[PDB]
């Protein structure tokens, strides 16, 4: 049969390594979580207007009139947020165990975590909150940066001079469509991958010991899919407000603006590098590159050894990397003014030299260590 | 402010003392070089969009 | 796929059938002591880092606060 | 009829840690009684005052309260 | 917890950590050199002693 | 720079803690009698009542007593009619300017999300009603306005709106300005979340149904793996 | 070395001609007046 | 017991109607074991 | 040959009629 | 310095799940030229370390102590291979630059 | 001097980041004269071999010295108890443990866990209770 | 590269008869109308609010405000009707040249007829007209002929007692959400 050759070619007979550890579940619950979100988004869509006079009256309606909408509603939200930590855990494994040297799978990637951002911008402005939109604004106003062709791109994608229902509706549009080129691109990373096989962490040619997929890692990932369950729900069913913020309980205020103003946790490392550099166009190619940088990653590999499972000083270069990324996370939420500014100026600093300049560096000297340079 | 079109339309008066400073300001020293009474018809009157140069 | 994988020889390869062995065969047994073996393999490499991180954190706050705090020679 | 939280009140507030508080908020008071003729002002000896006597009275006034 | 663990903290741990104790104290190689250089530290500490706290 | 409510024993406060519905009753009657004359609740209705602190009969007593206007009538704009259970409750000032005017420049906040909007709401609505300190030295708080060392600014331009027996609890609990700002904070969260009563249950559902197929998924697994954990590998070169 | 020399003197020439056919598509598309 | 293998688990179609049986009931059980417990836990706050 | 070792022990492994209920 | 690469070599720790240096090369277009060039009872018992090691890691274990790859043990066999692939590379490409 | 005193001014449990700075300093100043009066007597073979012991002895000394003032002023920070002589306990109940890793002895850190703790929490109570140390002669 | 072998497996070296005629081309355009009528689509939803007070009003600013607006419904609209079009001439292809003898890419295709007639009905309930509204308390009833179950699927479906801003709302996520299925 046409269909179940390619069914057991990509989950049951697919020759997988035995010895991967549970960071190689993440990336089945990132597809998991990506349903999750179109189902519940799928629910909420039902409901939802995309009209600024109704709608903080629509999410208000879903949370308080339709039969479990606020259980879809922060599911959607939680989920959001459990994509985002699963797609970090999934580049850490991947920037950890050398597996960005599967060039085509990795270029895949970082064009789903740029088309994952997208739309989770446009999904967090939808609900018409005042972080919103101040929050739409600002980083809209960010694209105004580009001296020539950004000002009229700007307003081009407000549909305005400024963001109003404009824009509220077309990012709508936007934010419904995208999980879906999202999801072909998923397929795409698949097949990209498949050609390849997955990586193993001790980094070495696994073809000498491979076990099936069906009983042996399905298990493990139906495992896995129980414990972020686990997690979400006991986000959204006790603590459903922990991750959010409460300013955007408030409805739209073109005339008030929030005093504190923050994007969500994910977005923050990328939210202190662009106010690290003095300079706005400066800011906004530093916080691309910040995303860029890994795309970047495949060419700088230096070592003769694929993990970083024999390679204890690039371990220690790549705790240290994770170390000033929950730094900058932590700096975004700080207000502007001492010493908080500095720290973000020197973490993104260590942020781009540990990535560009001393993990090759370290490479070369690991290598001298073994007689093989 | 008014909001107009869909941006606060700050529009302000300002006091003897006020518009003294203003004018006591240095336009070259100014990181945008624009003497108070360069964007107002009135001293007493001054009026702004409200949308920060910064995002 | 499978049978064109690889080539290796004369590696025998014995086993158990699921339903022959116990389930969590000493489980607790040596999971302890290889769960611990096992941090103080990578303890030295993943710690440091983040214990500064904690310094940093702490020194900022404060830094922060003092730098609010109203200069007691300030209108005096 | 006695506000449950005026009792409580009254209890961490007869505290030292918080009567020198308020003390030190007095010296401020005063300061500015006498440097009344400046910009200093005591609105940040009131809140640090404050923090103290309420956490310790957050501390026990639900338990008064019915 | 009686022979062994009650012997080994109380009563058999003061024996041992006095007798490594004695071991590195005196095990001394008797030459002058190294014995007057450490008058030389004394000298230097007692010194400071004095000076910190002057 | 602002004062940051401490933390109070609240009784929903626990992992798996729900509302006191007497403290959420009465809390409405302290809303509808204090805080309906210049706050809106907009996007809670009379029904929504039903089911939390009042029956269905009961809550039409409530509609019933209140006139609410019907705008399309054969030739006519408004013969307000007794409200009803569909009805939601009653704004007071029907344009936001008009409170303006009526506050001084203030707009009362709609209170349906006060608490989920306000960072801390349960404690800062608490702290703020019952923060109405003396102004320190050297404040100069502008006309018509109040001093409470929580609201951003410290300068409110709500006045202080419980009194000690400011309204008497029809329960009879002794309505001290205390008793008062609990029971609106405690009604006022549970309008911010009506459902956090159930949500508790299906939280305590789920960790009892992970409780019992978290291990039997991870004997399966292992079951499935002890295969291969047990494999013996053996090198016999020729 | 010599012979990649010898290839990219042989392609410029090509490459120059694409980059002119790209900016003139890219012009009329942008309708960019200041060309 | 080798009742149950005999009964419950040898045939996939036993194994099925047992879990599909179970499961039925299982439900009444539960819900009504766990608001028990729930309730209990509020035992005060709840309408009635 | 392939007779030279026995298969190695499993009794930390193996188990301790009971099939059926295995 | 032969201390210090000792120590360094016991803080790499393929020596104890059995490896030696040259299995944990990355298999380039090299390695695997100079991998197939191997005779056949270093490439066995290559490919047996390799799977020995992937066995250990999936209980997450260790060999015992007296079963690892002392440093002055591991025998550099794939680097001689290895080299020579180097070199011929290195010769044709210098020549295509001719 | 003013220095080192300064660790005792503030609070304990408030501002870790000098009580460890300076707690790091005393050990490694103890670091220095442990490893002076080590090479001076009992001595070395070669220069290199003494530096070496001087630097051994120096960063178990700083070590022991941070883990103690880190532990002692984070277990204040996060009990909220600033004087309690079971914080300082705690912190030399860490300290003992690093002296007992550098020496790669479970056992040391047996003992150097329960003494040097309890030499430390002497320490707090001594603060406390106003003891006095090397006291001038008063009669 | 991997990717490009589906290329060349499936549109250049693919191995097709020479002498098909021009009916063969139609499933083609069947593609492209698809694609036509998801751009379409997009530019329909960038301004189109799916709420009873503003659907009309939501269309006639399409068609009067939006630049070009009017050219994009009315293509979408058209380009539906050309679909059906092109489905029915595709489907007597495959009638009338004994092509049904693929008989898993027949099945496969009365699924994906099935589905554009659900997308097609829903996308012309959208507008909320006096036409669509009509039509769909209509083909809504229809499900209530089935015997047992059929009151409560047609009052699920619409979400209430009868049509109303429940369905619109419901109905413009599906007739979103269906075309992606269609294309999978
Ligand atoms: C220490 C106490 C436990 C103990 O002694 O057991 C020894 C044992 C270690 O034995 P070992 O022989 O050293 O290792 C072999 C594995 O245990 C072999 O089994 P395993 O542990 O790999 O099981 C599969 C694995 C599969 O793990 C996953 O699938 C994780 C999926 C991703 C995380 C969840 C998604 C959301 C993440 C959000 C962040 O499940 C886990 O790892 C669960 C980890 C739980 C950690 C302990 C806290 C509970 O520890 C555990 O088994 C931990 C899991 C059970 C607890
Ligand atoms: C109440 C009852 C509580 C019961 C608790 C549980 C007990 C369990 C049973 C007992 C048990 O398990 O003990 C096993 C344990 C087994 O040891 P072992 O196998 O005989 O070898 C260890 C000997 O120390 C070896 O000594 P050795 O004579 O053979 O010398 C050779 C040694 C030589 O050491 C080395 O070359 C390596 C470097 C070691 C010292 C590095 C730091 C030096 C500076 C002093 C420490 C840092 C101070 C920093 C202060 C910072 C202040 C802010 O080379 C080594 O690799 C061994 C290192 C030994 C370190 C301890 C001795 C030196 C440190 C103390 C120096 C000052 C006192 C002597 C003057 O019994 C002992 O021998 C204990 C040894 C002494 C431990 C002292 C720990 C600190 C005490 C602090 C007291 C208060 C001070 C204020
Ligand atoms: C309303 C229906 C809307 C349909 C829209 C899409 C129509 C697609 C037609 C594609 C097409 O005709 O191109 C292939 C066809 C290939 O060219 P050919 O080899 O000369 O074909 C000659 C016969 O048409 C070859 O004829 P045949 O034996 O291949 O089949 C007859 C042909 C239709 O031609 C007929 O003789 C029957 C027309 C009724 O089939 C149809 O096009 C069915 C159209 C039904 C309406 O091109 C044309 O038939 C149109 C040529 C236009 C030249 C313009 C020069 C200026
Ligand atoms: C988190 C700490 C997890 C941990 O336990 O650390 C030690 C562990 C050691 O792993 P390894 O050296 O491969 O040894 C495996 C032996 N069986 O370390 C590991 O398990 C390897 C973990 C690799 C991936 C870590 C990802 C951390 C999060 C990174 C997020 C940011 C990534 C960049 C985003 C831009
Ligand atoms: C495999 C994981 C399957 C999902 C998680 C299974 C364990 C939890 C099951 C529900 C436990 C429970 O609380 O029951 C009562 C509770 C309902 O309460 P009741 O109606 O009062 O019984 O059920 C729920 O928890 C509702 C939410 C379940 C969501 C499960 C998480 C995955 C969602 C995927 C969406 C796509
Ligand atoms: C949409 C979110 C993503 C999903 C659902 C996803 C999912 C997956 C899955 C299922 C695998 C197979 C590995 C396994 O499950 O064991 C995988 C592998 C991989 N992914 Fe991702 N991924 C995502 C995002 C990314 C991103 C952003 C990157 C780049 C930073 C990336 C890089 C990789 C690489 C390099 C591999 C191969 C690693 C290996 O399997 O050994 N992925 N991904
Ligand atoms: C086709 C798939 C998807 C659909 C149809 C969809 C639909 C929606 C809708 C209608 C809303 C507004 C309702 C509300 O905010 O409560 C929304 C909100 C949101 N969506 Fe999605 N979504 C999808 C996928 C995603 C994905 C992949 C992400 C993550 C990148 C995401 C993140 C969000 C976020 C963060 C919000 C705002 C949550 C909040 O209000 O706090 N959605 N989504
Ligand atoms: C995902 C892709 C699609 C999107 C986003 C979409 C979106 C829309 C929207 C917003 C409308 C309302 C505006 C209007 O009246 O035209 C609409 C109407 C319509 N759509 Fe779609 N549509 C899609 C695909 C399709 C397809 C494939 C068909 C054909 C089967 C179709 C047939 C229609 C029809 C007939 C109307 C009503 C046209 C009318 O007003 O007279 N749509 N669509
Ligand atoms: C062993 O190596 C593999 C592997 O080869 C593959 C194909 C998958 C893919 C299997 C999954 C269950 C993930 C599904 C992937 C997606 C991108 C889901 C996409 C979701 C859509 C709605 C499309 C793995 O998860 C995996 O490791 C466990
Ligand atoms: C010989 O048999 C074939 C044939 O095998 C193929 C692939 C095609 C090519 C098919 C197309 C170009 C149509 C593709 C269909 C789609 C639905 C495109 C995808 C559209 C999306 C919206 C996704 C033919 O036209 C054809 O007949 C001549």
């Amino acid at each position: 049969h046409p269909l179940f050759k390619i069914i057991n070619h990509s989950f049951i007979d697919l020759p997988a390594p035995s010895n991967i550890s549970s960071w190689w579940n993440f990336g089945s619950l990132l597809g998991v979580c990506l349903m999750v979100q179109i189902i519940t988004g799928l629910f909420l869509a039902m409901h939802y207007t995309s009209d600024t006079m109704t709608a903080f009256s629509s999410v208000t309606h879903i949370c308080r009139d339709v039969n479990y909408g606020w259980l879809i509603r922060y599911m959607h939200a939680n989920g959001a947020s459990m994509f985002f930590i699963c797609l970090f855990l999934h580049v850490g494994r991947g920037l950890y165990y050398g597996s960005y040297t599967f060039m085509e799978t990795w270029n895949i990637g970082v064009l789903l975590l740029f088309a994952v951002m997208a739309t989770a911008f446009m999904g967090y402005v939808l609900p018409w909150g005042q972080m919103s939109f101040w929050g739409a604004t600002v980083i809209t106003n960010l694209l105004s940066a580009i001296p020539y062709i950004g000002t009229t791109l700007v307003e081009w994608i407000w549909g305005g001079f400024s963001v109003d229902k404009a824009t509220l509706t077309r990012f709508f549009a936007f934010h419904f469509i995208l999980p879906f080129i999202i999801a072909a691109l998923a397929i795409v990373h698949l097949l990209f991958l498949h050609e390849t096989g997955s990586n193993n962490p001790t980094g070495l040619n696994s073809d000498a010991d491979k076990i099936p997929f069906h009983p042996y890692y399905t298990i493990k990932d139906i495992l896995g899919i129980l414990i972020m369950f686990l997690i979400l729900m006991t986000l959204v069913l006790f603590f459903p407000d922990m991750l959010g913020d409460p300013d955007n309980y408030m409805p739209a205020n073109p005339l008030n603006t929030p005093p504190h103003i923050k994007p969500e946790w994910y977005f923050l490392f990328a939210y202190a590098i662009l106010r690290s550099i003095p300079n706005k166009l400066g800011g906004v190619l530093a916080l691309i590159l910040s995303i860029l940088i890994l795309a970047l990653m495949p060419f700088l590999h230096t070592s003769k050894q694929r993990s970083l499972m024999f390679r204890p000083i690039t371990q220690i270069l790549y705790w240290i990397l994770v170390a000033n990324l929950l730094i900058l996370t932590w700096i975004g939420g700080q207000p502007v003014e001492h010493p908080f500014i500095i720290i973000g100026q020197l973490a993104s600093i260590s942020y781009f030299s540990i990535i560009l300049i001393l993990m090759p560096i370290s490479g070369i000297i690991e290598d001298k260590m073994l007689k093989l340079y | 402010a008014f909001k107009w079109r869909g941006k606060p339309l700050f529009v302000r008066h300002r006091t003897k003392k006020e518009i003294d400073q203003e004018a006591a300001v240095e336009v070259s020293q100014l990181r945008d070089p624009q003497h108070d009474l360069d964007r107002v018809k009135k001293p007493e009157w001054v009026i702004l969009i409200g949308v920060c140069t910064h995002l | 796929e499978f049978g064109n994988l690889a080539r290796i020889r004369h590696v025998i390869s014995y086993s158990l059938s699921p339903f022959e062995q116990r389930a969590f065969p000493s489980y607790f047994s040596k999971g302890i002591p290889n769960v611990l073996r096992r941090t103080r393999e990578r303890i030295l490499r993943v710690a440091p880092p983040f214990v500064v991180v904690y310094l940093i954190y702490t020194w900022g706050n404060q830094e922060f606060e003092q730098s609010k705090r109203k200069n007691p020679a300030m209108y005096e | 009829l006695v506000d449950p939280l005026t009792t409580v009140r009254e209890h961490c507030e007869q505290l030292e840690k918080c009567v020198k508080a308020r003390e030190r908020l007095e010296l401020c008071d005063n300061r500015v009684s006498s440097r009344s003729q400046t910009e200093e002002d005591c609105t940040e000896e009131l809140f640090d005052f404050l923090h103290a006597r309420d956490h310790c009275v957050a501390h026990k006034l639900f338990k008064n309260l019915k | 917890l009686d022979l062994i663990w009650l012997e080994k903290t109380i009563p058999k741990s003061t024996s041992t950590l006095h007798t490594n104790m004695t071991t590195l104290t005196t095990n001394q190689k008797g030459l002058i050199k190294l014995y007057f250089m450490s008058f030389l530290i004394n000298i230097i500490l007692i010194i400071i002693l004095y000076s910190i706290n002057l | 720079l602002e004062l940051h409510p401490p933390s109070y024993p609240w009784s929903h406060r626990g992992l798996l803690s729900s509302l006191d519905h007497t403290s959420i009753r009465r809390g409405f009657q302290v809303y509808k009698q204090v805080c309906s004359s210049c706050h809106s609740m907009d996007y809670v209705a009379y029904r929504h009542l039903v089911g939390v602190c009042y029956t269905e009969e009961e809550a039409k007593a409530l509609a019933e007593e209140v006139e609410v206007q019907d705008g399309p009538n054969d030739d006519g704009e408004m013969f307000m009619r007794p409200g009803k259970l569909s009805d939601y409750f009653p704004k007071p000032y029907p344009n936001p300017e008009a409170a303006r005017a009526a506050n001084n420049g203030a707009l009362p906040p709609d209170l349906s999300y006060i608490v989920r909007a306000r960072h801390g709401g349960e404690d800062y609505v608490f702290s703020l009603l019952t923060g109405y300190c003396e102004p320190p030295t050297g404040v100069s708080l502008r006309e018509g306005l109040y001093f409470n060392p929580y609201f951003p600014g410290q300068a409110i331009g709500m006045a202080p709106p419980i009194y000690t027996e400011v309204l008497e609890y029809d329960d009879g609990t002794p309505a001290t300005m205390s008793q008062v700002a609990k029971d609106v904070a405690t009604f006022l969260r549970w309008a911010s979340e009506p459902e956090h009563d159930h949500r508790k249950r299906m939280g305590l559902k789920m960790l009892l149904m992970m409780g019992l197929l978290l291990p039997l998924t991870y004997a399966m697994k292992r079951h499935k793996w002890s295969v291969l954990k047990s494999r013996k590998l053996a090198y016999r070169p020729p | 070395g010599p012979r990649y020399r010898e290839l990219a003197r042989n392609w410029i020439p090509t490459a120059g001609m694409w980059g002119t056919v790209g900016a003139v598509g890219l012009v009329w598309a942008t309708d960019w007046r200041l060309i | 017991p080798s009742r149950l293998y005999s009964l419950l688990f040898r045939r996939t179609s036993t194994f099925a109607l047992t879990i599909a049986v179970g499961a039925l009931f299982f439900e009444r059980a539960f819900d009504q074991g766990a608001d028990a417990i729930y309730e209990h836990i509020n035992e005060g706050k709840l309408w009635k | 040959s392939h007779t030279d070792v026995k298969v190695p022990d499993f009794s930390d492994y193996r188990r301790a009629e009971s099939s059926e209920a295995r | 310095l032969d201390g210090f690469r000792k120590w360094y070599y016991n803080a790499a720790g393929f020596n104890k799940l059995g490896l030696m240096r040259d299995d944990t090369l990355h298999e380039t277009e090299d390695v695997k030229e100079a991998i197939r060039r191997l005779p056949e009872d270093l490439y066995n018992d290559r490919m047996f370390r390799i799977k020995r090691a992937l066995d250990l890691t999936m209980r997450h274990q260790i060999l015992p102590k007296d079963q690892w790859t002392k440093y002055e043990e591991d025998k550099f066999y794939l680097e001689p291979y290895l080299k020579e692939v180097i070199r011929e590379r290195k010769e044709r490409e210098e020549w295509a630059k001719k | 001097k003013r220095f080192f005193e300064s660790y005792h001014e503030v609070p304990d449990g408030t501002q870790c980041h000098r009580k460890t700075y300076i707690t790091t300093a005393l050990g490694g100043i103890c670091g220095i004269i442990g490893s002076a009066y080590s090479v001076s007597l009992n001595p070395a073979d070669s220069t290199l071999e003494a530096v070496a012991r001087v630097g051994r002895y120096t960063f178990t000394a700083a070590a022991i010295g941070a883990m103690f003032g880190l532990t002692t002023c984070v277990s204040a920070q996060v009990r909220e108890k600033p004087d309690d002589p079971l914080n300082y306990f705690i912190g030399g109940c860490a300290g003992g443990l690093t002296l007992g890793a550098r020496t790669h002895s479970y056992g040391t850190a047996a003992m150097g866990c329960v003494y040097m703790g309890t030499a430390a929490a002497l320490f707090k109570i001594g603060k406390l209770e106003g003891w006095e140390l090397f006291p001038t002669p008063k009669v």
